[PDB]
DNA sequence: TGCGAAATTCCATGACAAT
DNA sequence: ATTGTCATGGAATTTCGCA
DNA sequence: TGCGAAATTCCATGACAAT
DNA sequence: ATTGTCATGGAATTTCGCA
């Protein structure tokens, strides 16, 4: 502070201020005759209150708080000193979007089986229909194949009652959710364990781990939307008309359809597919197997070149959900406990409760 | 002849009235003739409406080529006649007072009343319940003929729930009593 | 139909019916053995029917469609007779989503002058506020500079009592907004017409286009949130504050602040440039018009691998501005009349209404 | 020593009582001294509170490093003091009963009076609702000694509002006449 | 006439939205 | 009758201080 | 042994969302 | 304690029918 800009003034060389400078005292001041030109240098321990004064005005980040300081000031290092406060403003730090993107998507493999694993959710609400106002969409993750219920709320008790009916044809190893109120609640969980159905939740508010019955959402509303052009959205009574629509249906990158997976022939619809009347149903259930193990996965799809991929003890921040109308979108700084895979973390939030997410919903901490 | 396969002939029947449970007194009873897979739905009455209201629901799910049954009101009615025809569904009588299924078809509907009746027994009127439970018992008990359950011959799969204990569906001398007392 | 599959039968070669096939009849019914298995030939004047029936199913595109005929029918060119459907289901065209992108944004000029155009908007509602809910923002398009008006509701009125205020200043050429009922008014057009105010209005449900102050709108309430921080939402009172720390922020990819940009000269706020104190007044603004001329200008970005660009007479549909649950996302098809610009048209909707509209709000129709 | 700008001295006074204009009374007077550019604002008196509310709005937009005024109770003031003081604005005072601004300024203020004056009688309470244009008026009029309108000096473009017809600030005989006669 | 470090520039990322 | 924008903080690039 | 046209495959685009 | 998906219709690529 004092002491660095006395010995500047006298013309003994000190690290950090170029030598080729004349370094002169005015008005009580030490300056510096720069080439964009005169600036004052400031003490040392002057300069932490006036990269904050000039931060403050709008809170700027690093450059635009910079060009306020270089206006008046010069010294060593200056960028060092913004940037280390931009790291502690805690105003910037929850409120500021990031500009990291994530890293690239996993491609989970497809359950090997049908019944494997179950991913289910509500549709709606819908115009009410006969007192109906949702749907229950089951999605077999290995077949694709859905099983529709209208429901009139999306509660336990209906995913109860619907899931009863399903699970008279079999019971599945998993049933996958979001973190739906109607699966989280404790009755869901006994109403599993009950029955050997261990429970699979997404992480939360990211309906991306739901994609498989999430994607077939929108063919079922589009699907209905279609069939309810010119007409009142009655849509109760067409939902076993697209459930057996949709099972039917090819899917082009497979070349089958969902019924075709689950059962390896085709029942009495409409251009059924003939092509193993002369195999016996044991030489058809072979190539069933056959079909079921070599079908189409996608992969894993190029990191943009601006991604960050999550470390063990790194500095993240979770979004806030549901933000209150100007009020910061970011919870505040806290640490990545383990590495689930490269989309998922277990994070230590300063409460400190554990939680698991994704990172989709996080943003690494600007300035280390 | 090309060879037998799920879906190419549902075999359906009621049984009841049984006790109320729930509010329904009896049991359509649908089993695929190949499989030997069984679905069950309760229903108020035998009637062509209950049957077309279950059927609707396993239709939903797969079609059949054929649906037999006997010659019950519900399944001779005009109205069934057209429902079937709407979905190019072909019917199949057995003569009157002579019902033939198929062997597999006769033995899994021996087990299905038998079934009921050891587990209805105590609990007579909580059948409603049970009914999920019964069919994967049902589904998932090995064919001596085949070498199969229906489960694998309609997934082409091992299930997740194998009844490896097939007990009893002969009634406990306990059970003999308790339900002859029922009928008083 | 008949004549065709007659001639057929006995061997006499038909265009499209490749002649290496075994062409023969059975159950009243003429077949071909293909190398997928043997299908049936229906006569021409069935194929529609057939077509129909498959596609309707589901709504399904042309290979699902495809997949289900092949199963019992082979004839030639089935995917044209295909998509010739799919041209003509109407329910298809309306609520299926489009898979090809808009053709790269146009970065229009950057006005030559501070008042030559006005951005305006409000932003809303907020938390009450002293009885405030609105904020009018009014953006000078050449220099960034900013004006807040706090109002209780964003109507015509308020509008015309806050710009009377701001045009005590200077009067713009132009106003640009949105299609907001509180600038399209006809109060509003008096009010502009009777100052020699040309209104401009951006296309509709495009908010891109008022992007100057949008992207402002997003400063603005960036620095609300932090300046409330744990405090309640108490914004009328910082309107001011946030006014003047905006205008007198630095855009690092120009190096200058609105204000700079306005005036040629910092005010007494913090941390104000010094570097035209010796010039005079005159020698400041001459430096001022050279600045003004010569700021950076983005350019059109590439145009992504599957995008369109509209062309006249060409097939388009509008987008539904605010589609019911369970209804179309798209209006029936439309001609395009004019192109105004790569990225604007004129349509003819059917009505036939004359629409400006941005091409992001709408599709090729699909199929010719 | 360094050739003046603007924002470096501001001239402020109070013009009133005038007949009311939807409640108000006065009108706060800022003129920047390098460019003579004017603002006018409405208050409802005199005072140090309509004064702070008035350059509250003035000073989102612009800070002046000295505002200067008679010794005007509302600028002598300690609040005034310690808003100036926060803002970092110097405040400087002329002395009692010798008002001093500068030529320009003094030249300014006299065109607002006069100007005022003129578009006052006929509708004198009509005022609130022609500052706007009032304000136009002034800042793009022309000064004879430099070569622009402060508008041209404060912005360094032309305005889309020339005032070419540079009009009478004299009255008509007409309007002195029913200018005498509202004075009864 | 070239080195290491600081300064500056580059630019992907995301968020403002609607009538 | 009209049309995207620009703060942000790592990275890439350039410039600086010194030989 | 290679051509023109048909068939198939490839794949960007967008939409399902949330607790 | 977890993880994107897949219909769609132009385009690119491959295969077909015929020499
Ligand atoms: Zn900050
Ligand atoms: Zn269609």
């Amino acid at each position: 502070l004092d002491a660095e800009l006395d010995q500047l003034l006298q013309g003994h060389y000190i690290k950090g201020y170029p030598k080729q400078y004349t370094y002169f005292l005015e008005d009580g001041k030490v300056k510096v005759s720069r080439p964009e030109g005169v600036k004052i240098i400031p003490p040392q321990s002057d300069r932490q209150k006036i990269v904050l004064q000039a931060h403050n005005l709008a809170h700027t980040g690093r450059e635009a708080t910079l060009l306020k300081i270089a206006n008046l000031y010069w010294w060593p290092n200056m960028r060092k000193d913004v940037v280390k406060q931009l790291g502690r403003c805690q105003q910037c730090l929850i409120t500021n979007a990031s500009n990291k993107a994530s890293g690239p998507i996993l491609r989970p493999d497809r359950p090997q089986k049908p019944f494997d694993k179950f991913f289910i959710d509500y549709i709606g609400p819908l115009p009410p229909s006969q007192g109906y106002l949702y749907v229950l969409v089951v999605v077999d993750g290995m077949t694709g194949f859905t099983w529709l219920y209208p429901t009139k709320a999306p509660s336990t008790s209906a995913t109860v009652k619907s899931l009863n009916v399903l699970t008279s044809i079999a019971i599945p190893k998993v049933i996958h959710s979001d973190q739906g109120a109607a699966f989280t609640s404790s009755t869901f969980a006994e109403w599993a364990k009950e029955r050997g159905i261990h429970l699979e939740f997404s992480t939360p508010y990211h309906p991306q781990s739901s994609g498989k019955v999430e994607r077939k959402n929108s063919d079922i509303k589009r699907l209905l939307t279609k069939l309810l052009v010119g007409r009142p959205t009655k849509w109760y009574d067409l939902l076993p008309v697209v459930q057996l629509a949709l099972n039917n249906t090819y899917s082009p990158v497979l070349k089958y359809t969902p019924h075709q997976l689950l059962f390896g022939i085709d029942s009495n619809t409409p251009f059924a597919n003939q092509d193993t009347l002369d195999l016996t149903r044991e030489e058809e259930l072979s190539l069933l197997q056959e079909i079921r193990t070599s079908l189409y996965h996608p992969s894993t799809p190029p990191a943009s070149s601006r991604s960050w991929s999550p470390v063990v003890g790194q500095l993240v921040q979770e979004r806030v959900a549901r933000p209150a109308s100007l009020r910061p979108r970011w919870h505040k700084p806290s640490t990545v406990l383990k590495v689930l895979n490269p989309r998922t973390v277990v994070i230590l939030d300063h409460l400190g409760n554990n939680r698991t997410v994704s990172i989709d919903n996080l943003k690494p901490t600007s300035h280390q | 002849d090309r060879p037998q396969k799920p879906f190419d002939k549902f075999f359906i029947d009621y049984i009841g009235p049984l006790p109320p449970s729930q509010g329904y007194l009896y049991v359509l009873v649908v089993v695929d003739g190949m499989t030997g897979f069984t679905w069950l739905y309760p229903t108020k009455a035998p009637s062509t409406s209950a049957t077309v209201k279950s059927l609707n629901v396993l239709t939903s799910i797969a079609i059949p080529k054929v649906i037999h049954s006997d010659q019950g009101a519900a399944f001779t009615s005009s109205t069934f006649a057209e429902w079937a025809k709407e979905r190019g569904i072909h019917l199949e009588f057995s003569t009157p007072y002579h019902p033939q299924s198929s062997g597999k078809v006769e033995r899994k509907n021996s087990d299905i009343k038998r079934l009921l009746t050891k587990l209805l027994v105590g609990r007579p009127t909580k059948w409603y319940d049970l009914l999920p439970v019964v069919q994967l018992a049902l589904n998932n008990t090995y064919s001596p003929v085949l070498k199969y359950t229906p489960h694998q011959l309609l997934f082409g799969i091992d299930s997740n729930t194998p009844f490896a204990n097939q007990d009893t569906l002969d009634l406990t001398r306990e059970e003999e009593l308790s339900l002859l007392q029922e009928i008083r």
